[PDB]
């Protein structure tokens, strides 16, 4: 009903954008987004399926975050290629559809559906993102593989094709598994995430944006609504967090850095699932999306294509206040209060604690005072050095999204109880 | 190994070979123009085993090396014959051809059997078309072996063993 | 790349060998490569007499034979200050105009022949049978002749010449229309020509273009209107022209032409 | 039963395929195989649970050709300015 | 049925062998062909008639040419050095191969089901209906999703 | 078959054997017709010596094509040669024994097809994937990017146009509310022969199965006095034969079909002939695109590729949608009948001016 | 365009014969006629054009 | 459900075919002499035919290739629908038409850009 919106718009467009001039589609594009933006917050509270489409709250949010990553990317766009606007339409629908269902052939085909289009997006003609490019998708389509033979296996366990079925022993203990790895490789799981730094590392910074905000919270959304053995989800986590965080004091780029980052930040999601409390996951990537969304526009401005630590310093004096924006993402990126990171990091442990699981608790502690080397790395940066090389100062459109973005962060920092309320399934 | 040494085959077989005879023509000359005359349009030719009457020895062996040629043209044609299967036979058509008419000169080519081996001589530039099926009739009985030379002496059923084969 | 085409090939039957720059799946510029025959007709014919020559004339042109044979009759002629008879002029245009006809039978015979739909080459040809049975009876020769000598034509027409060429007057008229009639329509006919065979008429005189070229261009110029050699000067007929270089014109061109020819005959 | 067995099997040759495979595009031909696998699979339960693993299937097929076609394209844009002929051949992101 | 039924399930694995191995990239490419029409056969042997014909239209049919002709639009391959030829890596392919099977194995030795869901076999026919209803999303997805796929493919090739 | 015989794997066998040799017999004579035909048509003399009507020059020419060399030539592999054109010629001779002679079980009482099936439409189009599969290996197997390249071209318009022919196929489907053969018959049986139920998807259809290897749309390039077929030029005696064969093997069977969907073959409801009611339809159309085929020209596949996919196939599902709606609420099929039949007299009445 | 340019040395045969052919200089526009053609295209653009070889050859 | 007669007799059918077809290979081939391609280098027009200065072909072709797979998973579609078709009703014919809608909406995208040439 948001998604006949999206659907409608979409195809619409595809044969408009023809006659169109390129300007004009990137008005059209925008309106669009927004106009099922809109109508998803303005739907709040109304529980709607049509069939293995089934709306809650999750949903909702989820697709809530989607959008708004695609529209902050979508601002940035200034090369006449209308493509790139196109493309991310579609699919942004692809996910919406992802979310809203627990009919596993669905689910697979908006698996494919999300993925496929990024590939695409991830050509400007620039040779390592092609490189890259390659790899992906032959991996993507390995993953894709087993996530179609654990699907099988699950109409083998039982002849359910949607969860919530009723479960059994060993092939089902197998099959969740082979559901596991896909979606693990989408979340950027390890040891499936590995792609993900190269790829940044060769891909334009905007790209980046989409994909670090979209897919992790997608492959999450379908994930939660799975049922997953703790001892495994430990595992998985442990290696994705310790890796993670030990690869990071490596770099020397910034990207392939924050990709490590959000290996970390996967784990940390991930620790949700065993009560898979929604609201705190919800919680969670609202916060993790919102500071690093920000982290890339900025880094765009720099230069849309790869960029050494040394480009990052003396930030304050090229412009004061987008360092300080800056600075606070990556303390809420540290987790760090009186930002939401500390309450992104509190609740996902309080669902830990529930679990009583404490090994793994107690690793993550760990890694996460770790992650905090590179961001004072950057965020300090900013404040020391006289010298800059050539930046550029983008739109007012960006500039005062980017420091909107860091009041809400430090603002849901300082009023959690806000979003808490209607996260019960919004409301 | 191509249908012979029993009484039975090797006439059934030469009958096969006689009566399907797909002319290949080598024009360069005027000979092309009264050969496209040559086929149709008062006369067949398909009566005789030809819908092949174009260029592919992917289609013949039957060669007809039809006008007055050059030079630059003997290697070219040797190769083309070449390119033909093992059974073949050659067809020097016309005066233009055969002897070199009346041109004495580096550039020609005289005697056009000095760049590929011959069976069949039809005189005439301009032939008739009518000679040339005489000719063909001719080299019909020839490869059917009930054939001389003016001086009663027996010959080969083909052209492609008066010079090596292939 | 750079494709070979060679001598004699499919049913084109120039020396060609050509060599195509192309961009693999157009052509970009040709560089044709020719001069695979030649014979030295030039070298040859000081080395034989006048009488000689006039072997070699029609030797050298499958299509219009006497034409050459003319060209150079007159050439002599003119040296010698020789004149010719009225009557002779008159076959002699006779002869001309009948190999002007048979040779646009054999162009448009090959035209469709090489490419476009095969069968009308063969209707085509059943005239040029006739045309052919022409030259037959009065010559002797199907085509290569020597009737043509110097100070008119070297003997009386046959009786029999009358008759069987008012007949095929009568024929003709209806026979080319049909020919025609293939063409101007079939609007696939269109979709192979048209577009194709441009040059600018500036470009065709630079790099040299004849008439039914030039004229295939419409740019009038027939020299037998410009430099106007025998009985021409006295016999009425127009110009038949295109208005642009493409095949579509060219062919169209033709027909006029041999309408044009026809009338002449009439005339004569 | 023997079937579904074989369809594992089928697998995991396909797994083999995609390892060995040098150059990119037999690779993408070994994955290929393996998603018939997971079909073949399937099928057989498909005669257990009633069929809904036929529609199933053909949903598969048509998302399977879909992701064939595009990674093809990919390959395509890749090598229309190359001469290369593996994956590997290609690698600058590593560090 | 087994010696026969057996021999079938043999080639298909056979022709799975030979596409592994050889490097002969239009024998490798055929013999998958070889291996559909089998798994095809298969299919209708288990009453899977339809979904014979789809596979053979579609998966063989369709699909394996659109290889051949980038193979052929980019010439073919044979050179077996990477720049590593893992040679090393062999057998170690080889044992994850045995493991991700033999895992199966386990959990199988002790599955049991029949297979009597038994109705009239692959067939459009009492399929349709379902498909549209049930599987309609599916179906609107699916004609989204290759939509979706044709205008990425177009952008990706020409410039444009 | 739910309601229709059966018989021993003996007699199947048997049927088969015939049916394949007759078709070698029907091919050759068909040489004869084709080239005497041609020659009148064109105003001409033929083949009337070793005959009388040239009958034997087929056997000479046979004959002719083995006792030969038959290599294969260096640059190009060997098992690639000879698979290349078998493929072909296995997969034309297969498909034929599913379409019948007659009617049911009147073949002197036994079954008047060699299969039958339930499935019919299915397996003709997937018969038709299978020819262009040997053409463009034939291209390849070569080793001339020469040959090469025609075969891309070739294999690409023929599957282009191999998809219009899908979208006719599911009209019929709808009306009798099934796909196999003898059902589709019988229900022109009753109504009457369905080209009168949708004219312009016979139409499309007819115009769709030109688009077939048949030498007529008589350019592809093809082979025989153009630029050739690469399927050709880079072979030899019997195998050249065989492909020669193959395309006109094409031409008959796609003549075969066009009675059989929208005649009925021997349906015919003011007599019963069975065999002869077959062959007066095949002769109809053969004869009908062989005339075409003379008087009608070689096709840039350039234009063609615009000509097909751009306008063609694009109305022949539309026309398909329509007849669906009205399918689909099932209504008065005279509905369909009045419309589809003014749609042929619109685009008659658009021919003359 | 037709023309002998004939020099007579006033022997029992010419001194020079020229021939004036004029598809032969017809020809010399041919990469000029067939810039940027199609490639099914290019082999009627030379037919249309009319080739006697003899004139090329002579 | 179908009887299983004539799915046997496609086995039947094609051994038959595959026989004749390899008994006329092998009499084409035992049969002629056979010499050694001495004088072989091509086959096909002499002055020699191209091929080694290609190795890059048009993309056209391509386009073509991929069109075709996706519009024969349309039809595939199609036949269920098109079996049960009445009966299914207005819902049917909607979501039907929607399906088809969507890929004639994919032919306009391509045509109107026309980057096949
Ligand atoms: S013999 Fe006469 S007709 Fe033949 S090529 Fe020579 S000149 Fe021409």
């Amino acid at each position: 009903m948001t998604l006949a919106i999206l659907a409608v718009f979409s195809v619409a467009l595809t044969l408009l954008g023809f006659v169109l001039p390129p300007q004009g589609v990137k008005r059209a594009t925008l309106l669009g987004l927004a106009l099922a933006l809109a109508s998803l917050l303005l739907t709040w509270g109304k529980p709607f399926a049509f069939g293995p489409y089934a709306v809650d709250g999750v949903s909702q949010v989820f697709t809530l975050l989607a959008l708004l990553g695609a529209l902050w990317t979508v601002g940035l766009v200034r090369s006449g290629r209308f493509e790139f606007y196109l493309l991310v339409l579609y699919a942004a629908l692809g996910m919406h559809l992802l979310a809203s269902t627990r009919h596993l052939l669905l689910m697979l085909v908006a698996l494919e559906a999300l993925s496929l289009p990024l590939y695409a997006l991830a050509t400007w003609r620039r040779g390592q993102g092609l490189e890259a490019a390659l790899k992906y998708f032959l991996l993507g389509a390995l993953a894709a593989a087993f996530f179609l033979y654990g699907a099988a296996l699950f109409y083998g366990a039982t002849g359910s094709l949607v969860l919530g079925a009723p479960g059994e022993g060993p092939l089902y203990a197998l099959a969740l598994g082979l559901l596991l790895v896909g979606l693990g490789f989408k979340a950027a799981l390890a040891p499936f995430h590995f792609w993900t730094p190269d790829v940044y590392q060769g891909s334009p910074t905007p790209v980046v944006l989409f994909m670090a905000t979209s897919v992790k919270a997608a492959a999450f959304a379908a994930l939660l609504r799975v049922a997953a053995p703790p001892e495994a989800l430990a595992l998985l986590v442990a290696l994705s967090v310790v890796v993670g965080n030990l690869a990071a004091l490596a770099q020397k780029e910034a990207k392939r850095l924050l990709a490590y980052s959000s290996i970390a930040h996967a784990g940390y999601m991930a620790l949700a699932l065993y009560t898979g409390n929604a609201q705190a996951l919800g919680f969670y990537l609202l916060t993790y999306v919102l500071a690093t969304g920000l982290a890339f526009a900025v880094l765009s401005q720099i230069s849309p294509d790869r960029v050494p630590l040394e480009a990052l310093r003396g930030l304050y004096r090229k412009d004061p206040l987008l360092g300080l924006a800056f600075l606070v993402a990556m303390l809420s990126l540290l987790g760090l209060p009186p930002l939401a990171g500390f309450w992104g990091k509190y609740l996902a442990f309080a669902e830990a604690a529930r679990a009583g699981a404490w090994g793994v608790l107690v690793l993550a502690l760990v890694t996460s005072a770790v992650s905090a080397y590179y961001y004072l790395g950057l965020g300090l940066a900013v404040f020391a050095r006289p010298e800059e090389t050539p930046f550029r100062p983008g739109p007012p459109w960006a500039r005062a999204a980017v420091v909107a973005a860091g009041v809400l962060l430090l603002a849901l920092g300082l009023l959690p109880g806000l979003v808490l309320p209607a996260l019960a399934a919004g409301g | 190994r191509e249908g012979i040494l029993f009484t039975t085959l090797e006439k059934l077989v030469a009958w096969g070979r006689s009566n399907s005879l797909w002319p290949a023509t080598f024009g360069l000359a005027c000979c092309a123009i009264e050969m496209m005359a040559s086929t149709d349009a008062r006369n067949d030719l398909a009566r005789f085993g030809s819908e092949v009457f174009r260029a592919s020895p992917r289609q013949a062996d039957v060669m007809i090396v039809a006008g007055r040629l050059s030079k630059k043209m003997a290697p070219v044609m040797r190769r083309v014959w070449e390119q033909m299967p093992d059974p073949k036979w050659v067809i020097s058509m016309g005066a233009c051809a055969s002897s070199g008419g009346m041109f004495n000169n580096y550039a020609i080519v005289q005697n056009v059997d000095s760049v590929v081996p011959v069976d069949v001589y039809v005189p005439g530039c301009p032939p008739r078309p009518e000679a040339l099926i005489y000719a063909v009739m001719q080299l019909q009985k020839k490869v059917r072996g009930q054939a001389y030379n003016e001086r009663g002496e027996r010959l080969p059923p083909v052209a492609a063993w008066k010079r090596t084969r292939g | 790349m750079t494709l070979n085409v060679g001598p004699q090939h499919p049913s084109t039957h120039g020396v060609l060998r050509l060599m195509v720059t192309l961009s693999g799946e157009e052509v970009l510029e040709v560089v044709p490569h020719i001069g695979y025959l030649h014979t030295g007709f030039e070298k040859t014919m000081e080395h034989r007499t006048y009488l000689q020559n006039i072997t070699y004339t029609p030797r050298m042109d499958y299509l219009h034979s006497f034409a050459h044979d003319l060209a150079y009759a007159l050439a002599v002629e003119k040296l010698l200050g020789a004149v010719v008879p009225p009557r002779a002029e008159t076959i002699r245009v006779i002869l001309n105009e009948l190999s002007r006809l048979a040779s646009h039978l054999v162009f448009l015979g090959t035209g469709l022949l090489d490419l476009g739909a095969l069968t009308p080459f063969f209707y085509a040809f059943r005239e040029r049978e006739t045309i052919l049975d022409l030259f037959e009876w009065v010559t002797g020769q199907r085509f290569h002749h020597n009737y043509i000598r110097i100070g008119g034509v070297k003997e009386d027409l046959p009786e029999e010449f009358v008759p069987e060429l008012k007949k095929l007057l009568e024929v003709l008229p209806h026979r080319i229309d049909e020919y025609e009639a293939l063409f101007a329509e079939s609007p696939i006919f269109y979709e192979r020509a048209r577009g194709v065979g441009v040059i600018p008429p500036e470009v065709a005189i630079d790099l040299g273009l004849t008439g039914g070229s030039l004229r295939a261009s419409g740019v009038n110029y027939d020299v037998r209107k410009a430099y106007p050699y025998s009985g021409y000067e006295t016999y009425t007929f127009d110009v038949p022209l295109g208005e642009r270089g493409d095949v579509f014109d060219r062919m169209l061109v033709r027909i006029r032409e041999m309408r044009e020819s026809v009338k002449i005959i009439k005339q004569a | 039963m023997s079937y579904l067995l074989t369809s594992a099997l089928l697998f995991a040759l396909g797994v083999y395929g995609v390892l060995t495979r040098r150059t990119a595009i037999l690779v993408f031909l070994s994955i290929e195989l393996m998603l018939n696998a997971a079909n073949l699979s399937l099928v057989g339960f498909a005669r257990a649970y009633g069929l809904d693993g036929q529609v199933a299937a053909l949903m598969v097929i048509a998302v399977a050709a879909a992701e064939v076609a595009v990674g093809l394209g990919l390959i395509v844009a890749i090598f229309r300015h190359r001469e290369s002929t593996a994956v590997d051949d290609l690698s600058e992101l590593r560090g | 049925m087994s010696l026969l039924e057996g021999l079938a399930l043999f080639l298909l694995l056979l022709s799975g062998v030979l596409v592994v191995t050889l490097r002969n990239a239009i024998h490798a490419a055929l013999a998958l062909i070889l291996n559909f029409l089998v798994l095809a056969g298969v299919y209708v042997a288990l009453d899977a008639r339809f979904l014979g014909f789809i596979q053979v239209i579609v998966y063989a049919g369709a699909i394996v040419v659109l290889f051949l002709f980038v193979i052929m639009l980019l010439f073919a391959a044979q050179g077996e050095i990477g720049f590593d030829p893992l040679v090393r890596s062999r057998p170690l392919a080889a044992l994850l191969a045995l493991g991700v099977a033999g895992i199966l194995a386990a959990g199988l030795w002790g599955l049991d089901l029949a297979f009597t869901q038994d109705l009239k076999g692959g067939l459009p026919q009492a399929l349709g209906p379902l498909l549209y209803g049930d599987w309609l999303f599916v179906l609107l997805a699916v004609g989204f999703l290759l939509m979706a796929a044709t205008v990425v493919a177009v952008a990706l090739v020409e410039p444009g | 078959t739910w309601s229709y015989p059966v018989d021993p794997y003996w007699m199947v066998a048997l049927k088969a054997l015939l049916v394949v040799v007759g078709l070698l017999t029907a091919f050759a004579f068909m040489t004869l017709i084709e080239r005497r035909l041609l020659a009148r048509f064109q105003v001409r003399m033929g083949p009337n010596r070793v005959g009388p009507f040239g009958l034997l020059q087929p056997l000479a020419d046979a004959i002719k094509s083995i006792f030969k060399e038959d290599i294969v030539v260096a640059q190009a592999d060997r098992f690639l040669f000879v698979l290349a054109p078998l493929i072909s010629v296995v997969f034309a001779l297969l498909a034929f024994g599913l379409i019948p002679f007659g009617p049911p079980g009147s073949f002197f009482g036994y079954q008047p097809w060699v299969i039958n099936l339930d499935l019919g439409i299915l397996y003709l189009f997937a018969v038709s994937e299978l020819a262009v599969y040997g053409i463009f290996l034939s291209g390849w197997a070569s080793g001339s990017k020469y040959s090469l390249l025609g075969s891309l071209r070739s294999s690409a318009s023929l599957i282009s146009y191999e998809l219009g022919l899908g979208l006719a196929l599911l009209a019929p489907v709808l009306l009798v509310g099934s796909l196999n053969l003898n059902d589709i018959v019988n229900w022109q049986k009753e109504h009457g022969w369905l080209f009168l139920y949708a004219f312009p998807a016979f139409l499309v259809y007819l115009i769709a199965s030109m688009a077939e290897a048949a030498r007529t749309p008589f350019d592809l390039p093809e082979a025989e006095q153009e630029l050739v077929g690469g399927y050709h030029t880079e072979y030899s005696s019997i195998k050249w034969a065989l492909f020669q064969m193959a395309e006109y093997i094409h031409f008959i069977t796609a003549s075969a079909l066009i009675p059989t969907l929208f005649l009925g073959g021997w349906t015919m409801p003011v007599l019963e002939v069975p065999y002869l009611w077959m062959f007066l339809k095949i002769a109809f159309f053969l004869f009908f695109f062989i005339w075409i085929r003379a008087t009608w020209f070689r096709l840039r596949y350039d234009q063609l590729l615009r000509f097909g996919w751009g306008f063609l196939f694009p109305l022949a599902l539309l026309w398909f949608l329509v007849t669906a709606l009205v399918v689909a609420l099932d209504l008065p099929r005279t509905y369909l009948l009045y419309l589809s039949a003014l749609s042929f007299l619109v685009l008659l009445g658009a021919v003359l001016y | 365009e037709l023309g002998y340019y004939i020099v007579s040395d006033g022997g029992s045969m010419p001194y020079r014969v020229k021939v004036r052919a004029p598809s032969f200089v017809n020809l010399q526009s041919l990469p000029y006629a067939c810039k940027g053609e199609q490639v099914p295209d290019m082999v009627a653009i030379i037919a249309s054009l009319d080739p006697v070889m003899g004139d090329v050859d002579r | 459900m179908a009887p299983i007669q004539e799915y046997v007799g496609t086995l039947i059918y094609v051994g038959v075919a595959l026989f004749i077809g390899v008994a006329a290979l092998l009499v084409g081939a035992l049969l002629g002499p056979k010499k050694p391609g001495r004088a072989k280098l091509m086959p096909y027009e002499s002055g020699n035919d191209p091929a080694g200065e290609v190795k890059r072909f048009p993309v056209h072709f391509y386009v073509v290739a991929m069109l075709f797979i996706l519009f024969d998973v349309e039809v595939a579609f199609l036949w269920p629908y098109a079996v049960s078709a009445g009966g299914l009703g207005l819902y049917g014919f909607l979501g039907v038409l929607a399906f088809t809608l969507l890929l004639f909406v994919g032919f306009l995208y391509e045509w109107w850009k026309g980057v096949m040439r």
